[PDB]
């Protein structure tokens, strides 16, 4: 096992993902409590509830085609 | 071993080889088995293969290259083994092979061996 | 509340949650270190042989054995061969016996003398075939080696009751050296099935579960009083998985009942397996 | 398909969902409401929808007449795109 | 009669009179009677033997030559009676015209399985197109 060296630029980067990491972390923590603290069980409870009946429901639409090889990636856009 | 050559893809590992030369013998012996490039390359054009099996560390191994890439648009499995003298032998045959395709006959002998190692072989193809 | 559905585990826990967040002192047990210069690289069988070799290996064997036995009757370990003799070579053999002159003493002689010849084919079988049974016994002697990967199967089903099928299960199982588990709820109640080995032997024991026993078949079962009968026709039996495993604490095949849907779930908590129930 | 959650780590580590036979391939949570389900995709033909707090199977949905390469799931969660190597593209509901 | 009417309907329906009096036989004279008048008829007597494939096969047909309604009658009808690959197979040729279809048929097939005639739907729809 070794400790390398080198790359200074990509060690600015990390600095970066340092400050942007842990901003967000933190963010995400006290997002995270702050559900915790309404509990109400039953809305939550029915919620699990519904979505299992939505998820037994679901179907095709349509198939469609593309290529005459196996289709080995398919991704969605963010909107 | 030596490198194995990137090129080659799916390779069996030592105990899927031991299941798979297995069955080449095993047809070899009802002569269900077609040994070597061109007649196996036959066998697809035509529509009877099983699964196609290739030596990994055929000399120069573009010779064969094309047969991944005719077994795609027919549906065909296959794999390659990691030595070309021990797929000979298993043909039966003196000398290296590179490739050999087992067909189809449905009222075999041996048919419950080769859905298995099919069944096998297309979980490699990721 | 709740609970084959198991909302239990979706309740919030604020304790668990306010202590580990305290404890973190703000941004989990990750940057707590935070609050690096260099970038690591950090470390880690059987041949065949064709129908030419198969000659020539058969003849240079039988080529030694025959020459050597030869030169064992011209050194004179060995008796000197008598002629082979039939009902059909009987009649030309003027070998110095009884030929014309004891017409029924040359009869019997051939006669016992060809049932000899087959009694040796008879023998020869026989020894071999009872020599192998006690090799047999060193093959049950030799014990397991263990498989690295072990194939798995799971199954689940309405109903049980039936014991034909509760006898073959046992069976089967010890059979085919199959580790694993049954268990089911109470009697009537449904259940599931495990079972561990060799790739080769869940698939036979996948066929006898599916294809060769009837699970949808009416039985006449007995109770303490007497007889009664049963139909089944609703209960099903359908594969949940296949897959492998980094090892199987299953020690035997283990038939129980379990009275819950819980301690059915400790039964296999035991194994680490709780999970491999689906209500 | 193991899940491990990182925050327990002396006794807690890894739930085994037991999931499809035949290979997995693509596993996909749901991206908005923090993840709760879980869909995944193997060989079997099979898509699976989970629990990301019981990890109970809830539901399974076969359109495929083949084999599943990948899958990806609506923002929102009312589409789910699969795809195949049966060399379509098919739309769930 | 089919030998009769095959070289007169005043006698068809005379012959349906002591018919009734007694899915083989309805469907025959319905068959016969489709010369919207029978969507009536085929109603009251496809609601007796609810064979019910037929049924809902043939009155699809008038729909069809009447008619939305075609696809209500066809979606209905598959889920009561999959099996049959006939009706998936007309229905998947019903929205293919106005691709959804390949769809219907696929999500039919597994319901079957393995079956042949749904195999050869799918083919024979796919080259068509």
């Amino acid at each position: 096992d070794f400790f390398t060296p080198a790359t200074s630029e990509l060690i600015f980067a990390r600095r970066f993902l340092i400050n942007y990491s842990l901003e967000r972390s933190r963010k995400r923590l006290q997002k995270e409590m702050e559900r915790h603290q309404k509990f109400n069980t039953r809305q939550e409870l029915l919620s699990r509830r519904t979505e299992l009946q939505r998820m037994a429901n679901l179907e095709l639409a349509g198939s469609q085609l593309v290529s005459t090889k196996p289709i080995s990636a398919v991704s969605l856009s963010t909107d | 071993m030596s490198a194995p050559n990137p090129k080659a893809f799916p390779l069996a590992d030592a105990a899927l080889t031991q299941q798979i030369l297995d069955v080449v013998q095993q047809a070899a012996n009802l002569r269900q088995l077609k040994k070597g490039a061109n007649e196996a390359t036959k066998t697809l054009n035509r529509g009877i293969s099983e699964f196609i099996i290739m030596a990994a560390d055929c000399e120069p191994i573009e010779i064969l290259l094309h047969l991944p890439l005719l077994c795609e648009d027919k549906n065909v499995p296959y794999v390659f083994v990691p030595s070309r003298v021990a797929l000979g032998r298993a043909c039966g045959v003196s000398r290296p092979v590179i490739a050999a395709s087992i067909t189809t006959n449905d009222a075999s002998a041996i048919k419950t061996q080769i859905y298995a190692v099919k069944d096998k072989i297309e979980t490699l193809l990721i | 509340p709740n609970l084959e559905l198991h909302e239990d585990k979706f309740l919030l826990d604020l304790s668990k949650f306010k202590i580990y967040y305290d404890n973190n002192h703000g941004y989990e047990w990750w940057d707590t270190a935070y609050l690096v210069a260099h970038p690591l690289p950090e470390k880690i069988i059987k041949a065949y042989l064709t129908q030419h070799e198969r000659k020539r290996l058969r003849r240079n064997r039988r080529k030694m054995a025959r020459e050597a036995r030869e030169i064992k009757i011209k050194l004179g370990l060995l008796p000197k061969p008598e002629p082979k003799v039939k009902l059909s070579n009987m009649m030309s053999v003027f070998e110095n016996d009884q030929n014309i002159t004891d017409p029924t003493a040359w009869e019997k002689v051939v006669k016992d003398q060809v049932d000899l010849r087959k009694r040796k084919h008879l023998e020869e079988n026989e020894r071999r075939h009872e020599d192998a049974i006690k090799r047999r016994k060193e093959a049950v002697n030799m014990n397991v080696e263990k498989p690295t990967v072990y194939h798995c199967k799971v199954f689940q089903f309405k109903n049980l009751q039936n014991p034909k099928i509760r006898f073959k299960l046992k069976m089967n199982s010890k059979e085919l050296s199959l580790k694993g588990l049954c268990l089911r709820i109470r009697d009537d109640g449904p259940g599931i099935i495990i079972v561990v080995g060799n790739e080769k032997s869940c698939k036979f024991y996948e066929n006898l579960v599916m294809k060769r026993i009837k699970w949808n078949e009416d039985f006449e079962l007995h109770t303490n009083t007497g007889d009664i009968k049963m139909d089944m026709h609703n209960n099903s039996i359908s594969k949940t998985w296949e897959g492998y495993l980094q090892d199987c604490k299953f020690k035997g095949w283990f038939m129980k009942v379990c009275n819950d849907q819980d301690s059915l779930l400790r039964t296999l908590g035991q194994f680490d397996s709780e999970h491999f129930y689906s209500p | 398909i193991n899940v491990w959650d990182i925050r327990k780590r002396d006794e807690g580590q890894l739930n085994q969902i037991l999931a499809h036979r035949n290979i997995v391939t693509q596993v996909r949570f749901s991206k908005e409401d923090g993840g709760k389900k879980l869909v995944s995709c193997g060989y079997d033909n099979l898509i699976n929808v989970y629990s990301s707090d019981t990890w109970l199977k809830m539901g399974s949905l076969a359109g495929h007449t083949d084999k599943i390469i990948s899958l990806d799931i609506s923002n929102n969660s009312h589409f789910l795109v699969s795809g195949g190597w049966d060399r379509s593209i098919k739309l769930w509901n | 009669i089919k030998l009769l009417g095959r070289s007169r309907d005043f006698f068809q329906q005379t012959f349906s009179s002591l018919e009734d009096f007694k899915s083989g036989t309805e469907r025959l004279y319905y068959k016969y009677v489709n010369f919207n008048e029978e969507a009536i008829k085929f109603l009251n007597e496809r609601c007796l033997k609810s064979i019910c494939h037929k049924f809902f096969l043939q009155l699809g047909q008038i729909y069809h030559s009447m008619g939305e309604m075609s696809r209500e009658t066809y979606l209905s009808g598959t889920r009561l009676v999959p099996n049959c690959p006939l009706l998936w197979v007309s229905l998947s040729k019903i929205d293919e015209i106005d691709v959804r279809a390949r769809s219907i048929l696929d999500r039919g097939l597994l319901k079957n399985p393995d079956d042949v005639l749904f195999y050869i739907a799918k083919i024979q729809m796919e080259i068509r197109l």
